[PDB]
């Protein structure tokens, strides 16, 4: 039983490499970077426009990613 | 990679969870990428007491492509057409990798209860609903009874 | 004991409302806040160049402390 | 505002827990705002053997200002003067809210082992320092046995 909120919104599984796009929201950057890359430069949820050097590496969800993994 | 097959499975495993009200599906085979959808005619539209199936198909792509929905039986809908072609901007131009197909199923149950004429597919259906929207009900539960009961 | 991650690098108690910066760490808003005006234009941890209007609101890591604010 | 004794006391709370090498910190009786420290020779440097005492004080917009730090126990150092002021970076321009107290007494500790004579506060030691580097260690050695043992 994975929480959502650890979970790419995309690929809907966990997240290896979670990064936040300014409008705030995290994906995993290989598939975020996918479909900035082939669907379109914007926020899969907020439309608002993105692109690749946008990309923050979340790495407070990072880490706890981590931690979940380690109990688990 | 086929990260689309392991997004598919995970969806399916929430679809079928917490399915869409009025809604349910499942993959065909063992084929988690041809999915087969119903939905119940909902309570107010003269759509009311039928039984809708429609089948969706996962491109190898997905979820960067929209899947393909469609209906296999017949409806009187501005929206729908006759080979069950559905015009739903969300699964067409509009599509993102963060919907999910229970999403598109709300949608469609939605655009049962209030279709949009401004944006035909079925002009016709689209005019008589405008104007005489009493004559597109009693053809909407006409059809329904004939191919939905 | 909360662990790490989940507090503020300036404010060192849990988080209420966390956002990032560009290098990635994430402090409290109102602590990185007031930093960014009575220290400095620069990013408390990595010191590299920071406004206010840079800071981007870490949704993920907000959900995930209202998670922790559970079972305790 | 007494955002800075909150803070103040988790740092306290942690630094009693896990004491920087060397190094003791405590409260000088009531309010946070003031500790008194203690740090023992490096080992390392001329000052081992020596035992110094510290005074610091949180002003009130502690943490985005940086504590004061003094020696108050005298030492032949070409960054601290007779007043027992320190010259560290770290306590000036590169204060920074992130670091804590625990850092700054590392941070003397490290200098105490190599000393900064490019930006001192007594010259002239810096100079011994610099050209006479034997002259300094007997010094520093004479003033640690003289004052801090
Ligand atoms: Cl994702
Ligand atoms: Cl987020
Ligand atoms: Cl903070």
């Amino acid at each position: 039983e994975i929480p959502d909120y650890l979970c790419g919104k995309i690929s809907f599984e966990l997240m290896a490499e979670p990064c936040i796009t300014p409008s705030g929201i995290t994906y995993d950057r290989k598939d975020i970077e996918e479909h900035l890359q082939r669907v379109g430069h914007f926020d899969p949820v907020t439309r608002s426009p993105l692109t690749q050097d946008q990309l923050i590496p979340n790495l407070a969800m990072k880490e706890v990613i981590d931690a979940f993994i380690q109990e688990n | 990679g086929s990260m689309a097959l392991k997004r598919i499975q995970k969806e399916l495993q929430d679809l079928q969870r917490d399915p869409p009200a009025q809604c349910s599906a499942g993959p065909v085979g063992d084929d988690l990428f041809h999915w087969q959808a119903t939905i119940m005619g909902p309570s107010d539209s003269p759509y009311q007491g039928g039984v809708f199936f429609l089948t969706i198909h996962f491109p190898t792509d997905y979820p960067f492509k929209p899947p393909k929905v469609a209906f296999t039986t017949k409806i009187y809908h501005p929206n729908i057409n006759s080979n069950g072609s559905i015009c739903l901007d969300i699964l067409r131009s509009q599509w993102s990798p963060a919907l999910t197909v229970s999403k598109v199923l709300l949608s469609i149950c939605s655009l049962l209860c209030d279709p949009n004429p401004d944006d035909p597919l079925v002009p016709d259906i689209a005019h008589i609903y405008k104007s005489d929207k009493e004559k597109y009900n009693r053809l909407a539960r006409e059809w329904t009874q004939k191919y939905a009961m």
